[PDB]
């Protein structure tokens, strides 16, 4: 019975919310198909007010079942939205308690690696201040944890990457480019490269911001892992805004950037006709 | 028990 | 799966319980392991993650498998990374470390010869509730051994900081360490009366108090591990006021507490 | 203005046709809102005629229009199988003609990008025994692509896993662990590493092709690049399905 | 009423003629190229194709960045590439070849004098359409500078099999070789001419006579770069029997091509 779940949500006994939290983290793995069932059964709004419980212990279990759902589908993400959890978890972004950290922010990146329309909803929400505080962590654990949310972030729109640059993000990713710890460094390019894989006015920012020389100086190193992740965001960087020439750190992205080489042609006919009467016109 | 890992690729 | 579970009944739970050995066995035949060991002391922190991950893959077989692990000579390089500063190293080295420690007595003892109970006892302390879940996780496995394993993580001095957390406002850490104690408590009666020598009675009875159900299941869980100790035990728990606070729960809301209840004031018989 | 072009994908004059067929390559390229209105005018039925014409010009803009409204959701993807896509394009992957075979590869590969149920399609079509025998091509351009595809169906259910085993992709992938280009590498373990992903049915198929050894030795490899890539797919060889 | 749509159309050319080139300068003044090229000659083809993906992109600028990638000394390694049998790291080297050869005649010269030429005429015999398409693309970029520039590609040899591939029933391979034929016969009246003595003509008036729309567009395009010569490539034109072609199609249904043809006929007299 998944009713009987979604009543004990509202049980004042806490070892019977505690079976139904950790089972509905159950059901809500799976598949979309579990996470709908899920969303119908009109659990929402029960499960975001125990985004403000002062319990850790149910407040992680609960962060938990939102993750996986807004694990699905960009339509099961925006009910995440719709049902109110972002203000909250932007505030818990502030919490000294790491353990409920991480998973506010597996939450938030999970809801920010939808469309658009999601992304844009986590910026209005405010997440983007916090998350850029946190780059400044000495904690290895929280920074992976903000650069994962932030990267989804940067993987939309050039107004959502661009939100990202106004944040003041460029100066700390800058920085992490000379750590020795190569997670971080992979990390921190990650993030990188989806910034510039925005318009010719989100690149400049990056060049703007001193990442060149870090750059270059790592397209020396006998590290192929590094040398990748290095001429992956200078070939985003080196792109002039055009997208088709860019790529999101995301699986296909490379594959789709090869097919449109034999297909920019005709995008490429008109190109070359700008130049020559641009400069017939001198 | 409550303990999470993830990767990515490309 | 597991959780759900006249022989038959046996044997499936069996096939679950060692439902990929076979393959994690196929990989450590291939001699997989030198290398893992090998990568453990590179200075790249992300080689680093990604061989402790494997690593981590294998140690979560059977024991066979752990110990093939320990016989690599994993835990030298493991124990090491349980100082590191670097918050992610130590996230990954307890992880594996912890599926080490979830094997047999002989895998634990062989955790506990290398050293590691040290590192994890001083990281109970921790401020930070990531580090703290993570150390008492292996601890927990570590004290779910044989007398011998317990009475290691006793002289280790686990017991003083596990008692302090019973007071935590915080009722996940309140979870862990309840765990953690109720592994240590299901030993001999020499590891019960250290929980008591430890000052763990007092604060288990004020949560009897709670309102909390999954707070009240879970210190009764811990009580009744203590309360099948010898009539010395048992005593210590009726001089620390339990006995009224049980009889008060003989009849609360909830079935499963009843249970617990009841058979702890059971145990409380001689 | 959208329904004017459809039309025009059923008109007799092949520089009207051509130019209405690559207007809507443009407007599918633009998002799912763009694949949807596509979508709605009804231009799947002229797409999908399109796959006979003996016109490579014209069939090469019709894959990659189809490639760009498979790009979008499971629900645009289902609509392109519904329309009856699939057997026209499977049959593609027999072609000599390298520029068709790789259009029809990336919109395969498209559609292999959806759900389980978008995935199964492709494999009830008879879509494998092309790939497998693709795996053997001394062409590396090919190679790539056909390896692409196929890692989109190894990222579905341990049925559609195993149907890739079935189709015998592992003995092929085996041997390509053994190539010095850095390239296939990288290719033949992401593919392996879906596989292996499975359930300990498919784990151990790959095991009794002899995968190990193989990637045993990679561990050793200076090229941190082929660490990663090996480790990943050992590790999901030792999860234990 | 000039100066406003005026300008919102010349600061417009400027963006899908020049839109980029700001940043890609920034990444070459930064260092970035001896680098690149120094990968260039690895045998990790994996590195290979990162390095190729970011030049490619530097290569996509004006000619100042071409330039800097040429002065870099990028061509050697990538003319070397054109004879790999691995048909990726080919598609590679000829993208990154044909974004330097859409520069300037400079560029396009560089090209040549690197010894491009020999391999890509060798690539246009190939029996692998996904390579004939990048050789013919890098080589009607080179046909597209100066009549010295296209002299190099004839003396190349690149007609014959040209014309060739007019006879291809691959309408793609056709439009391909069309528009490689028509940027050499977009040069001086003695590149045309050599077209003409390489038996173009035949061949281009067989395709008026398609029933293909698309096809007509193509070759009379074709058709009006060589009527753009002196007279006896007019009369070799004439001789060949395109007026004939030309009288019928200016009433075709479709208006482009009677456009097309009717302009192609005012040039022929
Ligand atoms: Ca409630
Ligand atoms: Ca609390
Ligand atoms: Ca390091
Ligand atoms: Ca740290
Ligand atoms: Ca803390
Ligand atoms: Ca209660
Ligand atoms: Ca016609
Ligand atoms: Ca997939
Ligand atoms: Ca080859
Ligand atoms: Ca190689
Ligand atoms: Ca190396
Ligand atoms: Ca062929
Ligand atoms: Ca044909």
């Amino acid at each position: 019975e998944l009713p009987q779940m979604v009543q004990q949500l509202n049980s004042p006994d806490q070892q019977e919310l505690q079976s139904a939290l950790r089972k509905l983290s159950q059901i809500a793995s799976g598949g979309n198909e579990q996470i709908q069932a899920v969303i119908d059964a009109g659990a929402l709004p029960a499960l975001v007010q125990l985004l403000s419980s002062p319990n850790e212990q149910i407040l992680q279990e609960a962060l938990w079942a939102l993750s996986n759902i807004a694990s699905g589908g960009n339509e099961q993400i925006q009910a995440v939205i719709d049902a109110g959890a972002l203000p909250a978890l932007v505030q818990l972004l502030s919490s000294p308690n790491e353990q409920i950290l991480q998973e506010a922010l597996w939450a938030l990146s999970n809801i920010a690696s939808g469309g658009n329309e999601q992304i844009q909803a986590v910026i209005d929400a405010g997440a983007l201040p916090a998350l850029v505080q946190l780059l400044s962590s000495p904690n290895e654990q929280i920074l992976q944890e903000a650069l994962w949310a932030l990267s989804n972030i940067a993987s939309g729109g050039n107004e959502q990457i661009q939100a990202v640059i106004d944040a003041g993000a460029l100066p700390a990713l800058v920085q992490l480019l000379s750590s020795p710890n190569e997670q971080i460094l992979q990390e921190a390019l990650w993030a990188l490269s989806n910034i510039a894989s925005g318009g010719n006015e989100q690149i400049q920012a990056v060049i703007d911001a001193g990442a060149l020389p870090a750059l270059v100086q790592l397209l020396s190193s006998p590290n192929e892992q590094i040398l990748q992740e290095a001429l992956w965001a200078l070939s985003n960087i080196a792109s002039g805004g055009n997208e088709q020439k860019q790529a999101v750190k995301e699986a296909g992205a490379l594959e789709k950037l090869e097919q449109l080489q034999s297909h920019e042609n005709e995008k490429i006919q008109k190109e070359a006709q700008e130049a020559l009467e641009k400069l017939q016109s001198h | 028990r409550r303990r999470r890992r993830r990767r990515r690729r490309r």
